[PDB]
């Protein structure tokens, strides 16, 4: 019980780490200064500065969906 | 080749290649390297369809 | 057994670690 | 009957003279 | 052109379920067949 | 003292972030932006948060050219500032103009 | 650092150097078309690779083309 | 920031990807700088003369290894109780049940349970010691020595050869199917006739005494004289046949026949020595292979082959696209004949062997034809000239590239909609009480097949029929004695058939032909058809992807001028719409999954049809094969359970616990490549630009810094190590499924 | 009888199905009540199932060992229901949808159409769907297009 | 089945409103952000340390990680 609570503690933890990314870097990061005018949904600003592959914060609802889904398997699983 | 003429395109880089679109323009400007502007019934992947073509790259049907 | 134990020990432990602080010294030193 | 330890020094010798002409193919395919 | 029903979902969908139900009015007065019977 | 504005620049009104200079501003480059504000009104940093920027020259010093630059397109696009000049700044202190190169 | 080149396709429509975020284009006078100029890039080296001024331009093919090259500080977008 | 050396673009990079991209493009030899064409290929060649010989340390391994800790002359006093053992195992790791689990009965530690198949191997080639054994790794290392010190000498400067002796072409076909595929073969007929098939009859011949001791006693005046046949015979005072045609497979082994194998390995050498005699050397006769493959012009082709002399003579992508084709093909050669005739003594019974041999070289098989595809595509960017190539059939299917890849995916989704459509069907009658309503296509045509190889299929018969013994075919009409009656008995013998009853000609039986455990030519039924279909999806739909990736490698409507930004590249960026995965690179990557999901079909057909062979529930197989929950559960979770009871609470652990650990490690590494194929680039570097501050901004650690600087990983990276992950944990995952179910049956 | 297939008038296995399912059925009728709707369901299944069961005997289906009906697809015209009558079938609707909507697109040409579905159009192209050898024969002999 | 469903049910209603909590967050800071409202309030404070908010979270996600799975890779260890 222990162990499957940290589990617990891990998933809610990952998912709140994605989403809460996608939330306070939305408008701008040291990657992509002008963010906000490239929106909410957009795919990436290329394959320049290394990549910019998933930098939306659309694509951060989109990873913390996977990692939703992993957090309450686990928990209807326990 | 003049306005309102169907033109096939014989560019190997284009989207149109083997594909016919009108006449819209042609710049009276001989320096010009692609005076003929082409519009076209089907788009490109950025959603627009005209064009400034050459002479050469054009062929009358 | 017929084993040479101390010989896994370098061969498995020792030398993989030594190997990668070598290639570490290879492409870590300019010139 | 197995190996005794004699024949593994073979062994090894053997591997010593494979070991000395693969450090020299390495570091001349490294030129 | 009739509205609402002229769509492109409407008409695909209404095709979709009257040739689901076409055919299992087949099934039924065919008695579920597995080949077509020669004899 | 280490990041040091030229003299006839004044420091915007700033709470001072945590997306801003690294160290790579102390050992390789940093970019310094100066613009001409009519009066004190409020911008978004690039790095995060917003600032004020009072009447006068305002300079501010970004890690990235890029940062200055979008810096410029906001202020363009919702300020009507157009004389912002993007400036290049090694760690020895020697001072090159890269924003307008043409004038 | 990324190479950026400009073909002869140009019309001159004003567009890859408003879409760039970097400053890496210009405008210089050119004969070949009716806008009578054509971009330029002897700013490469601060070039990041983001591709919106390939985005942004309204020919068949792209008359612009940067060219992923060697990777420096200012090319991987680096703060730090 | 010196490494790597040979690329000075990545040399300076400053971030991580500088040391990522130099051990990616190490082996890249062309795109290397200051790389000239004389460098490329003598590089090459001592590249090659390293690898042969790090092929021949690891053969001397197994010797070495079998010799020091094995069990082999144990297992040859009883061939069929004691297993193979591999080597031994020293691990710190191991608690007192593991050691006790690892250790066989009589053993004094824990081992390894060999399942490769090399002590059948070495019993058929003849060792019969572990001091041949020995003086086999002592060779193979003295062999290996010399190859490494024949790549050292070629590559100093009086020994380097030039570019003419590289791309000569003439002289390597002449000398690789002369001696290197031919003398090799007549030195194997030799070993096999001296040494293999007189230690099967008890006869040991050695190192010692070969120059004395013959292998026939009628021998070398049966050579030269034209009685040949003297070796087929069983002769006088003893001389057991070296040169022989039983055909089929050995009663009483189980195996295939030694003195057929000496015999083939005799005309295949003869074969390849004349096949060797072909193309033009400095004598004046022969063939040469510019106007033998320019002189291939007809009419419909145009200008025919002219030209792809030099085609394939300068491009080594195209020579390695097609080594790699060949050599897979080989190799589900390999796969496809060594159940089907086993070569090795007391290797059809040892029943995960010969799933762990045919799942090791069909998979091998499958990476050989995607890398064949993969440097096919690299050849189209680096190597294709369109002006050499002119109307050759080459630059004809450059040119209706739109017409093959429309068909190759008109062919995958036709088999794709309709294999899953009546396997959907069968699962729907299966759920719905009606077993009876299943669509159930009997393969007529292999089966019409099978009938023409000799297999009875009672209502299905040859075309021209049997000749007057009933056991030769029609279509084969010498030869009664010699390979209708071992052939004929070989593809009708196993258990189930050839019973004590009979009528028909199986009533003749005391050769030994029910001994055998399986026919042949396995019996086949419409489940047998549907992952059939099943398979020839996976692999037309791989040869959709790879050929796609191929033919667009250098252009297409989307991006016209793909070949100037080389093979592995990420995309164009987002827009005209965004192009993800658009280089030919990436097309080697989406084949990749789809060439595991092709093998991982392959080799699940095998490993069930032969499970419930070898469990005697043939019946389950035909039942269940034709719906997929009978895959799920008839297969997949009904043969789980030696491997996941490996170990756990409440029995202690077996020998199957390392594949149970090895099982669940592939998961985990399969599953931990979806992370690098589903989350992208951008999210990773911005958490590594927070990552950066949170270091610089730690006191005591601050103090501490990197000299790369800490990015995300490339998109091809991502890419790459999300499918080595991908990759990894497939085939582990599999193996210890395929080596812990069939080594738990019992 | 062809290979591991036999007819259903002499196969045991398919004579232990249908004996075990028609018995299955006559205890599940004979343990509940005429007239409360599942006994006359039953009823009309065990017609339709000894129709069925009928309907493989007698135009032979074929099995053995598991006794479930096998199908044997080579163009027998004896086995000729099992392929070749439900081939052109296919082939009739198919190329009547097929040719229907390439028609719709040839007298169309307008994307307005294509998503709000003109029925004055569309319907009398699903006629000669109903006809599409007739109209389509001669278009192959004739040609296409000219297109690279 | 009615109390593993309506566990497991409310669950998966709970997680996807969840992660839709922080797609509208992330979607308030792209569209109606105004910086001339949020001046050294909570919300805009928040923007200011950002880095160290996500950073602290990817340490106490690498910690729960190791110091949960590692424990259930142990236990299949030993
Ligand atoms: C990327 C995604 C994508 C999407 C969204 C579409 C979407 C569409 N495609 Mg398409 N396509 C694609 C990719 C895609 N395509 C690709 C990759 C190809 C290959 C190059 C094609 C090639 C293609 C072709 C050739 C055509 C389309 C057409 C269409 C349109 C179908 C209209 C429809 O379904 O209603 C269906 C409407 C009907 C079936 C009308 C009949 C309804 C009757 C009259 C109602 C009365 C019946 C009554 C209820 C009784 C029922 C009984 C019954 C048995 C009769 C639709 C908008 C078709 C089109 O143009 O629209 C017509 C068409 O011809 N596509
Ligand atoms: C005789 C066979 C042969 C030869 C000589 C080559 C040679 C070459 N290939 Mg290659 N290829 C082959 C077969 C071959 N290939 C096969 C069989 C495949 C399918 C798998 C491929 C697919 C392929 C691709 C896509 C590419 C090449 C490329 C190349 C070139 C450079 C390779 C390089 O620098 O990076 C070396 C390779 C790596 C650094 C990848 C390492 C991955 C490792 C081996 C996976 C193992 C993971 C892990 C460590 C396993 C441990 C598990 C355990 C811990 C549990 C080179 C000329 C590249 C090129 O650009 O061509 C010019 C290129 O992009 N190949
Ligand atoms: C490259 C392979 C190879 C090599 C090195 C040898 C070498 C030898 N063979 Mg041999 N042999 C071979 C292949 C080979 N054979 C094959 C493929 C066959 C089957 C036709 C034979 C069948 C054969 C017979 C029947 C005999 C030899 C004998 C001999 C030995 C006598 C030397 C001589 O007079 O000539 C010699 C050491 C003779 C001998 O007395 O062995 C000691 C002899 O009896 N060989
Ligand atoms: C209940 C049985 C069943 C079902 C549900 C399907 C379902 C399907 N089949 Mg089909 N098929 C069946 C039985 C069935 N099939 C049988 C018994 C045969 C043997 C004759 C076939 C042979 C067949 C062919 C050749 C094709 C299909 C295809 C298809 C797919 C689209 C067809 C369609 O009507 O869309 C609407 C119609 C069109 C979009 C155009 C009509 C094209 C038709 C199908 C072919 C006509 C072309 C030409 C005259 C003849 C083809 C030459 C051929 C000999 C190679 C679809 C999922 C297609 C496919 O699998 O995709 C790759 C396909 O081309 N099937
Ligand atoms: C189970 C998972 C799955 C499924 C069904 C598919 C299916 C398909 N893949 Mg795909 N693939 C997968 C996993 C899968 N893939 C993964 C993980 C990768 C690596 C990312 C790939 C990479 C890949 C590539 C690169 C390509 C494909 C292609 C295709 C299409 C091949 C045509 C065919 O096989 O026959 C028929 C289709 C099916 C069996 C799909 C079932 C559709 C049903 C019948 C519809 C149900 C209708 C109902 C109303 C809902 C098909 C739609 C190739 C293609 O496009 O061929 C034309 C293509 O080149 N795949
Ligand atoms: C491609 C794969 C495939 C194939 C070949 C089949 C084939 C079959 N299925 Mg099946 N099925 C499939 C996939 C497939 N299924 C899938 C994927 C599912 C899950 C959804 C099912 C679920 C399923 C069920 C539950 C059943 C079947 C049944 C059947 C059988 C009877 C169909 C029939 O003859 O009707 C009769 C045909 C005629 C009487 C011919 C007359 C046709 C008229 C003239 C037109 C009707 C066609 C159509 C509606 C178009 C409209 C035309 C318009 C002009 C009105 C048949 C052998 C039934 C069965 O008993 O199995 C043995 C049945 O119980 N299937
Ligand atoms: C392109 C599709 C395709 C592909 C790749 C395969 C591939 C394969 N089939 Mg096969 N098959 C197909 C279609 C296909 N089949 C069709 C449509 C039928 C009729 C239902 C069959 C019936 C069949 C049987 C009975 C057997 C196989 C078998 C096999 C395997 C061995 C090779 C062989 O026998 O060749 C034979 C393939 C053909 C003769 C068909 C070639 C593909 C045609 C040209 C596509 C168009 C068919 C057309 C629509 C049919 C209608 C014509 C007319 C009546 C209108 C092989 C992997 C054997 C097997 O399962 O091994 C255990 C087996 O004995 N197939
Ligand atoms: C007018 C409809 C139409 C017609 C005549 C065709 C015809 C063709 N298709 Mg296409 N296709 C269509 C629609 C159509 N398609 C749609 C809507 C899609 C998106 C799902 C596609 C996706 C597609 C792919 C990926 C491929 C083809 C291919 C092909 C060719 C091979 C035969 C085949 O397998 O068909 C296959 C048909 C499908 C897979 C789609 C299923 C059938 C659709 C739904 C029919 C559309 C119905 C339409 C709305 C009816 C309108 C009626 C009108 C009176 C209002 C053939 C010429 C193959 C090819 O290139 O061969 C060389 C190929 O690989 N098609
Ligand atoms: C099973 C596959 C798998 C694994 C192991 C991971 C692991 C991880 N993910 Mg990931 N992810 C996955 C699938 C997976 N993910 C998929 C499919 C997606 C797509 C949606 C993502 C998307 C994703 C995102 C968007 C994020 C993560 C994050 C993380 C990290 C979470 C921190 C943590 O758990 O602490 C510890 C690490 C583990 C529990 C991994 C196993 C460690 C083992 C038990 C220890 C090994 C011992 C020793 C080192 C071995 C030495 C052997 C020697 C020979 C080398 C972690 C490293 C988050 C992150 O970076 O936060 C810090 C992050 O934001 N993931
Ligand atoms: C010389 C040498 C190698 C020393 C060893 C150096 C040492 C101590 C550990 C080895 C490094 C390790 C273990 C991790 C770092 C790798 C990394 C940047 C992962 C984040 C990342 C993820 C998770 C993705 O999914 C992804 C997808 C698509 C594109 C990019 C990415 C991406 O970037
Ligand atoms: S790739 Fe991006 S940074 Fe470079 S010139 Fe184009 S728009 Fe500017
Ligand atoms: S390169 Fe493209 S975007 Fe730039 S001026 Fe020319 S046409 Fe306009």
């Amino acid at each position: 019980d222990f162990m499957i609570h940290h589990i617990h503690a891990l998933t809610i933890h990952v998912t709140i780490l994605i989403l809460l990314k996608g939330v306070l870097f939305a408008r701008s990061s040291r990657l992509i200064p002008d963010k906000a005018n490239l929106g909410f949904r957009f795919p990436c600003d290329g394959p320049g500065r290394g990549g910019t592959c998933q930098s939306s914060a659309w694509d951060h609802v989109f990873l913390g969906l996977f990692w939703m889904y992993n957090c309450i398997s686990i928990v209807i699983f326990h | 080749i003049q306005k309102g003429s169907q033109v096939r395109v014989l560019r190997q880089e284009s989207y149109w290649y083997n594909d016919v679109g009108t006449v819209a323009s042609v710049d009276k400007g001989a320096n010009v390297i692609y005076p003929v502007t082409v519009r076209f019934e089907k788009v490109n992947y950025s959603n627009l369809n005209t064009n400034n073509f050459g002479v050469s790259e054009l062929e009358e049907v | 057994m017929n084993v040479y134990p101390w010989l896994v020990y370098v061969t498995t432990l020792v030398f993989p670690l030594v190997s990668l602080a070598a290639l570490f010294i290879l492409i870590e030193r300019d010139t | 009957m197995l190996i005794n330890n004699f024949e593994v020094a073979g062994a090894f010798v053997a591997a010593l003279i494979a070991g000395f002409f693969a450090l020299m193919l390495s570091t001349t395919l490294g030129k | 052109k009739i509205p609402f029903l002229s769509l492109a979902p409407i008409s695909g969908a209404l095709f979709i379920i009257g040739s689901v139900v076409v055919l299992a009015l087949a099934n039924i007065y065919a008695k579920y067949p597995l080949l077509h019977p020669l004899v | 003292q280490a990041n040091s504005l030229p003299p006839g620049a004044s420091s915007p009104i700033f709470g001072g972030s945590t997306g801003g200079l690294l160290r790579k501003a102390l050992v390789e480059e940093k970019y310094l932006i100066t613009w001409g504000s009519k009066e004190e009104q409020v911008f978004e940093m690039p790095t995060g948060g917003a600032a004020t920027m009072v009447a006068g020259v305002n300079g501010l010093y970004l890690a990235r050219k890029e940062q200055c630059h979008a810096l410029h397109r906001q202020l363009v696009a919702k300020f009507k500032i157009r004389d912002s000049k993007i400036y290049r700044v090694l760690p020895n202190g020697e001072q090159t103009l890269i924003y307008p190169k043409d004038g | 650092s990324h190479a950026v080149k400009i073909y002869d396709t140009c019309i001159g429509c004003t567009q890859c150097v408003r879409a760039c975020p970097l400053d890496v284009l210009e405008m210089v006078p050119w004969d070949g078309n009716r806008a009578g100029s054509i971009a330029s890039s002897p700013r490469t080296e601060d070039c990041v690779g983001c591709k919106r001024c390939e985005t942004a331009c309204p020919t068949d093919f792209l008359s612009i083309r940067v060219y992923l090259g060697a990777e420096t500080t200012r090319s991987m977008g680096l703060a730090y | 920031t010196r490494f790597p050396k040979f690329s000075q673009d990545l040399a300076q990079d400053p971030t991580t990807r500088r040391i990522w991209y130099g051990i990616a493009t190490a082996h890249d030899f062309e795109s290397h700088d200051g790389m000239t064409e004389e460098t490329l290929y003598q590089k090459i060649f001592a590249s090659h003369f390293g690898h042969i010989a790090i092929i021949f340390l690891w053969a001397s391994s197994f010797n070495f290894h079998v010799a020091w800790q094995g069990n082999f002359e144990q297992w040859l006093t009883d061939p069929t109780k004691v297993k193979p053992i591999a080597h031994a195992i020293f691990d710190p790791h191991f608690g007192p049940g593991a050691v006790k689990a690892f250790t066989p009965e009589g053993g004094s530690g824990p081992v390894n349970i060999m399942y490769s198949g090399l002590y059948y191997f070495w019993y058929t080639i003849g060792i019969r010691h572990n001091s041949e054994l020995y003086e086999g790794a002592i060779f193979l290392i003295l062999l290996a020595a010399l190859f490494l010190a024949a790549g050292w000498l070629h590559l100093q400067p009086r020994f380097r050869p030039s570019l003419a002796w590289f791309k000569n072409a003439e002289s390597r076909l002449n000398h690789h199917l002369s001696a290197l595929f031919g003398v090799s073969s007549l030195a194997w007929a030799g070993h096999m006739v001296h040494v293999a098939i007189p230690r099967a009859y008890g006869k040991e011949v050695n190192w010692s005494n070969f120059l004395q001791i013959a292998p026939h006693d009628a021998g070398l005046s049966a050579f030269f004289t034209g009685n040949w046949g003297a070796y087929a015979q069983p002769g006088a005072n003893g001389s057991p046949p070296i040169l022989t045609f039983i055909g089929g497979l050995n009663p009483q082994t189980g195996s295939l026949p030694l003195g057929d194998i000496a015999h083939h390995h005799l005309a295949i050498a003869v074969i390849f020595i004349i096949a060797g005699h072909m193309y033009r050397t400095n004598f004046g006769i022969g063939h040469n292979l510019k106007e033998l493959v320019d002189g291939q012009v007809w009419p419909g082709v145009g200008a025919g082959h002219r030209g792809l002399y030099d085609t394939v003579n300068n491009s080594l992508h195209f020579q390695l696209s097609l080594a790699l084709a060949s050599l897979g093909t080989v190799t589900s050669l390999v796969a496809q004949q060594m159940y089907a005739l086993p070569p090795y003594a007391f290797m059809a019974k040892d029943h995960t062997t010969m799933a762990a041999l045919y799942t090791h070289h069909q998979y091998i098989a499958g990476f050989l034809l995607v890398g064949a595809f993969a440097h096919a595509a690299i050849f189209w960017v680096r190597d294709y000239d369109p002006e050499a190539n002119k109307d050759n059939v080459l630059a004809r299917v450059l040119a209706h590239k739109e017409a093959i890849i429309s068909h190759l995916s008109w062919v995958s989704l036709f088999l794709g909609f309709h294999t899953l459509g009546l396997y959907v069907h069968n699962d729907v009658m299966q759920a719905f009480g009606r077993p009876e309503d299943q669509i159930l296509i009997e393969p007529v045509f292999a089966q019409w097949v099978q009938a023409q190889s000799g297999v009875l299929i009672p209502g299905m018969a040859p075309i021209f029929g049997f000749l007057q013994d009933n056991a030769t075919l029609g279509t084969t009409p010498a030869a009664a004695g010699t390979f209708g009656l071992g052939w004929f008995c070989s593809v009708n013998g196993g258990p189930g058939l050839t019973e004590a009853a009979t009528g028909i000609l199986k009533t003749c039986f005391d050769n030994g032909y029910g001994k055998l455990e399986t026919p042949v030519f396995l019996p086949i039924g419409p489940g047998d058809f549907l992952v059939h279909h099943a398979i020839a999806l996976g692999i037309h739909t791989t040869v959709l992807i790879l050929v796609k990736g191929a033919l667009d490698a250098r252009g297409t409507k989307l991006m016209p001028d793909k070949k100037d930004f080389g093979y592995a590249f990420p995309c164009d960026g987002p827009g005209r719409g965004g192009t993800c995965d658009i280089s030919a690179w990436d097309a080697f990557y989406l084949s990749m999954f789809w060439m595991l999901n092709t093998l991982g079909w392959i080799t699940f057909y095998w490993h069930w049809k032969h499970l419930a062979i070898w469990t005697d529930n043939v019946a389950s197989f035909n039942t269940n094969s034709v719906y997929l929950m009978g895959w799920l559960r008839d297969y997949l979770w009904a043969y789980s359970s030696p491997l996941i009871n490996g170990y756990g609470p409440s029995a202690a652990v077996n020998n199957l616990s390392v594949w149970s650990w090895m099982f669940l490690f592939g998961h985990l590494v399969w599953a931990t490549g979806f992370m690098f194929l589903i989350s992208w680039r951008g999210y990773w570097q911005e958490l590594i630009e927070t990552l950066v501050w949170a270091h610089e901004r730690t006191p005591l650690a601050n103090l501490v810094r990197w000299k790369d600087k800490p990015v995300a990983m490339s998109i091809v990276q991502g890419r790459l190590i999300g499918l080595a992950h991908f990759t990894v944990g497939y085939i582990l995952t599999y193996a210890a499924f395929v080596i812990a179910s069939t080594a738990g049956l019992s | 009888p062809l290979g591991n297939t036999i007819p259903c008038s002499e196969s045991q296995a398919f004579k232990d199905l249908k004996d075990a399912r028609i018995n299955g059925l006559k205890e599940k009728i004979a343990a509940t009540d005429p007239a409360t709707q599942y006994a006359k369901d039953l009823t009309a299944s065990m017609e339709l199932w000894e129709y069925r069961y009928a309907n493989y005997e007698k135009n032979a289906s074929c099995d053995k060992d598991s006794g479930q009906p096998h199908l044997i697809v080579d163009g027998r015209l004896s086995h000729a229901g099992d392929f070749i009558i439900p081939s052109i079938l296919f082939l009739w609707l198919a190329g009547a949808l097929g040719w229907a909507g390439r028609d719709y697109l040839l007298k169309t040409q307008n994307a307005m159409d294509e998503i709000l579905i003109d029925f004055s159009k569309a319907v009398p192209s699903l006629v000669l769907g109903l006809a599409w050898p007739l109209f389509a024969i001669p278009q192959i002999l004739s040609g296409a297009i000219r297109d690279n | 089945p009615t109390q593993i469903s309506l566990f497991t049910h409310h669950m998966w209603i709970g997680g996807f409103l969840i992660v839709g909590a922080g797609a509208h967050a992330a979607i308030f800071m792209v569209r109606d952000y105004d910086p001339a409202v949020n001046q050294n309030n909570l919300l805009d404070r928040v923007l200011r340390h950002r880095d160290a908010i996500i950073s602290h979270l990817n340490w106490v996600c690498l910690f729960l990680g190791f110091h949960s799975f590692g424990l259930y890779v142990h236990n299949d260890t030993m």
